[PDB]
């Protein structure tokens, strides 16, 4: 008994995966790379913990923003209504008000709170946000300072004390007190406040909805056997009304590597699929005598450069930037001393040989000699001299280790 | 202070040692406490609690930061833990409770004592 | 002083009405995130090794904190604005104890394609490695390992879940790099996945282009919190 | 004199037989509509930047009122009949709140295609951009906002559902273009889509060309009724 089927087929709509954007309230189909083909999930104990990934616990730990000192001996700026300290309020924080770490060439590495950083993760935000006030003073020490919340200002170019009593403000007394906190309000037009700083898209951070202002009341007051230093160390934490909106491009990155391809020309480690490079020969080139950069043993596989920026000067040679690669390699040169003695050196230097629409690199050992021979070697392709010519070009001695991965150029 | 002794301070004894304080500390926990379960899914040997030993007070450092060298930063103790080991030339001791054996696991409590005078701030 | 501590508060307002994380939006905003981000490149021909067969091409490290960042004008994803958020999430914990999941792209061949599981196979790579420039014994496919054979005439992504496989209480993500424990080799990564081609035969002429796209999981859980390490803003990556 | 005010009527009859709006034909009519329209043309090699890798190809500004009408002559859907439906029904009424369905068609490519939702990006511009020509940092793919990743081997039709994020009590259409606020950047527009393609292969000789189709949502809701500005008559398109 082979019963018939005629039980109408049903119009179906093919797709290559399942959604992208769903993260939670869903199921996702998977082929589990597993021995058991069911519902498998990792096994815990009270060893392995839940996953600690409520946002509330995290943005409630408070974070260190930039301190600083806070004399009773300054005979100017230790007066009644002198601005001490300010900055917008919002919940990533002001870059100059964070502990900053420069580097020449590199990325400026900020020491951003728990607030700041998972609010990177959010596209709005709103909340009352809580900012702890910590002083280095001991009982002798005495003062009182009003911070205040103005709302709608984002600077203190019409900012002072005797206005700054007009809005929501605290008066905290320093007397045998080291520790404070101001949880600020929301105060805002609208419901959601969008992050003041964001994933590269626009030339233009969006603005705070308020500012943070504090200011002397009563002049710090110290004595002759006491320290007239009293650092100051403001800390931020979230409310327990904060709450982040939408996900969006991180407006931070990891601190891992630093590196980066700013506009600046660098001239574009090759292509992708021709690394990584080895320095070979081509039997096109002088029947392979002299050294241009492989990705391949095959024959006719030359790594090939990416798109030069048409800004560059032809006459101009390259340098390494990044990782390099070490190599062995060209006799003395008719008129000149210029003789390249055989060793192994690190490459540094380039020059590009240009074979119709694909572009290959040839390399020169970092060596002050080096430097001027594909000086010279970059201003002999631009006029057009004889390939025969312009052979005195390192020679072809064996292979050479390849490259972890792309090699950087620049001008 | 206001007492022909001084003023009343509060105490801390475990096995054979006792800790004086005289104020309010400021404390925290690493994370979550609980009672090891899986570690018995790790050694087919009996596992062996020395009470006495193990839940004695040990002081072990004491480092003297001065104002010249005292900035924002400065790190006055950086060492892995748990490591306590002192011995004559740089190399676990057993002169304290300490053993020398191939397994063990414990959690720990780091209290910080600092003496200043009623004139400083840091 | 816990890690949360208010020793003496001046709120000079009352607290802002609560609304649930999903009310003047609609969906529940809380830390976990099964949204896919890239994870590798292109390949070509000459990438190869000679004896193309049952040879992997890519030899990809399992790590839920994602591989160490390599910048390069050929990929503006990676360089203008930096690694996505599953990076900077797993920044602030130390310990993990779930699975990942995989998607896979695979799109200059219309020819069968594989993908292998090495849990056991010591993490101590942060870079993928392609073809000959592969070591040797590796990117060699295995027998008896979780794997997943597909074919790109039917569909072009594959999606695959990686387990967890460590002889260990958790899994240590945020590893350093390159020079050693026994804890960074066995309980830091999944461990490896081999991507390689079926047949021995060529790589057309335009080569293949990898986009591997990738998701934490439900038996996954970020355990520890620890604090953030410094960040750089992407807004200002051009001056 | 409320806008439906009548003070004497003079009514010589009774009034027509009712009928339901499905009676004397099957379907119920009221004014909502998740009938599909046009949105955009085709793109040639000439038009992406020299580096197309992780680049996308067009910027899409997403308004329920639609785009600002161009005429072609190469495109006389747009030229002899004005706009579709959509954009003449929400020219009576002022606000919205609900998201929006996207129908995407890329016919000249057979390989993979991505689509992504930037919900916080300014809406400020009117028309769509492409390639070289769009703004810097712009059409470039970003981690962790909402996408979809799409093989055109197995289908060439991308739908999805572009959600309503603005942090506002509405949403404003029937935006002015050129010269600003607060209100016509962030809280007019659902935001902008980016269309790309996976691999950085060069276009098919030919050109590859995407239909953006768009329909209204459930969540929506045309809010306010305004006065209707002025129409054009289509059937007076030849003298």
């Amino acid at each position: 008994d082979n019963p018939p089927d005629p039980t109408p087929a049903k119009f179906f709509v093919p797709i290559p995966s399942h959604s992208w954007a769903h993260g939670t309230n869903t199921s996702e189909p998977t082929n589990t790379l597993r021995l058991d083909g069911g519902v498998v999930g990792v096994g815990r104990s009270d060893d392995i913990g839940t996953s600690d990934t409520a946002i509330s616990g995290i943005i409630g730990v408070y974070g260190l923003l930039k301190p600083f000192d806070w004399n009773a001996n300054d005979t100017g700026r230790n007066v009644g209504g002198h601005l001490l300290w300010s900055m917008p309020v919002h919940p990533q924080v002001d870059k100059d008000q964070v502990i900053q770490v420069m580097t020449q060439s590199k990325l400026t590495q900020y020491y951003l709170p728990p607030i700041s950083v998972v609010s990177s993760l959010y596209a709005y935000t709103r909340g009352s946000i809580k900012y702890k006030f910590l002083f280095g003073n001991n009982p002798r020490h005495n003062a009182r300072l009003l911070v205040a919340y103005i709302p709608g200002i984002s600077s203190d170019n019409r900012l002072t004390l005797e206005r700054a009593r007009n809005s929501a403000h605290v008066v905290f007394s320093l007397n045998e007190v080291s520790e404070f906190v101001f949880t600020v309000p929301y105060i805002t037009d609208t419901m959601w406040w969008p992050r003041k700083y964001g994933g590269p898209q626009a030339a233009g951070e969006f603005v705070a909805p308020s500012y943070i202002c504090m200011f002397i009341l009563n002049p710090l007051v110290a004595m002759e056997s006491v320290p007239s230093i009293v650092t100051i160390v403001p800390m931020i934490a979230a409310g327990d009304d904060f709450e982040v909106a939408v996900p969006a491009q991180p407006a931070v990155g990891l601190s891992r590597n630093i590196d980066v391809i700013y506009p600046k020309d660098s001239i574009i480690s090759f292509k992708s699929g021709y690394f990584p490079v080895y320095v070979g020969s081509w039997h096109s080139f002088f029947d392979s005598t002299k050294a241009i950069l492989r990705y391949g043993a095959v024959s006719d596989h030359i790594a090939q450069l990416g798109n030069i920026p048409a800004n560059v000067n032809r006459k101009a040679f390259w340098i390494v930037v990044g990782d390099t690669i070490k190599f062995k390699t060209l006799d003395k040169i008719n008129g000149t001393e210029w003789f390249i003695p055989e060793g192994e050196y690190t490459l540094g230097y380039g020059v590009v040989w240009r074979d119709g629409a694909y572009a290959y690199m040839v390399p020169y050992p970092l060596t002050p000699l080096g430097e001027k021979i594909a000086q010279y070697t970059a201003s002999l392709l631009a006029s057009n001299t004889a390939i025969s010519q312009i052979r005195p070009i390192p020679d072809y001695i064996v292979d050479s280790a390849a490259s972890k991965d792309n090699i950087l150029w620049s001008p | 202070m206001d007492r022909p002794e001084g003023s009343e301070e509060r105490t801390v004894q475990t096995s054979n040692v006792v800790l004086g304080e005289t104020n309010i500390e400021s404390q925290d926990i690493a994370s979550k406490e609980y009672s090891p379960t899986w570690d018995r899914l790790a050694s087919s040997e009996v596992s062996d609690e020395y009470p006495m030993l193990t839940d004695r007070w040990l002081f072990w450092k004491s480092v003297k930061w001065e104002v010249n060298d005292s900035a924002f930063g400065k790190m006055l103790v950086q060492e892995k833990f748990p490591q306590s080991w002192v011995q004559m030339d740089v190399n676990i001791p057993n002169f304290i409770p300490f053993n020398i054996h191939q397994y063990m696991r414990a959690d720990f409590e780091v209290k910080i004592y600092v003496n200043p005078n009623d004139f400083v701030s840091g | 002083t816990p890690n949360v501590m208010q020793p003496t508060p001046l709120l000079p307002t009352t607290n802002d009405g609560r609304v649930t994380f999903g009310e003047a939006f609609n969906d529940l905003k809380d830390l976990a995130r099964r949204y896919q981000l890239y994870w590798e490149g292109t390949i070509l021909e000459g990438n190869l090794r000679a004896i193309r067969r049952n040879s992997a091409l890519v030899q990809l490290p399992l790590y839920p904190h994602g591989l160490r960042i390599q910048p390069d004008v050929n990929n503006p994803i990676w360089n203008i604005m930096r690694d996505g958020h599953i990076p900077v999430i797993s920044s602030g914990f130390r310990y993990f104890r779930g699975g990942l999941r995989l998607r896979i792209v695979v799109e200059g061949l219309n020819s069968c394609v594989w993908v292998q599981h090495h849990p056991d196979r010591p993490s101590i790579f942060s870079r993928p490695i392609i073809g000959r420039y592969i070591a040797a014994k590796d990117a060699y496919r295995n027998h008896a390992y979780a794997a997943y054979v597909q074919n790109m005439s039917v569909n072009r992504t594959i999606e695959v879940e990686v387990p967890f496989y460590q002889p260990g209480l958790y899994g240590m993500l945020n590893a350093s790099d390159n020079n050693t424990s026994f804890d960074r080799l066995r309980f830091t990564g999944l461990g490896d996945l081999l991507i390689g081609i079926e047949g021995e035969q060529p790589i057309p002429k335009e080569g293949i282009e990898i986009s591997v796209y990738y998701s934490i999981a439900d038996d996954f859980s970020f355990n520890i919190f620890c604090g953030f390490p410094p960040m750089v803003y992407c807004d200002e990556t051009y001056s």
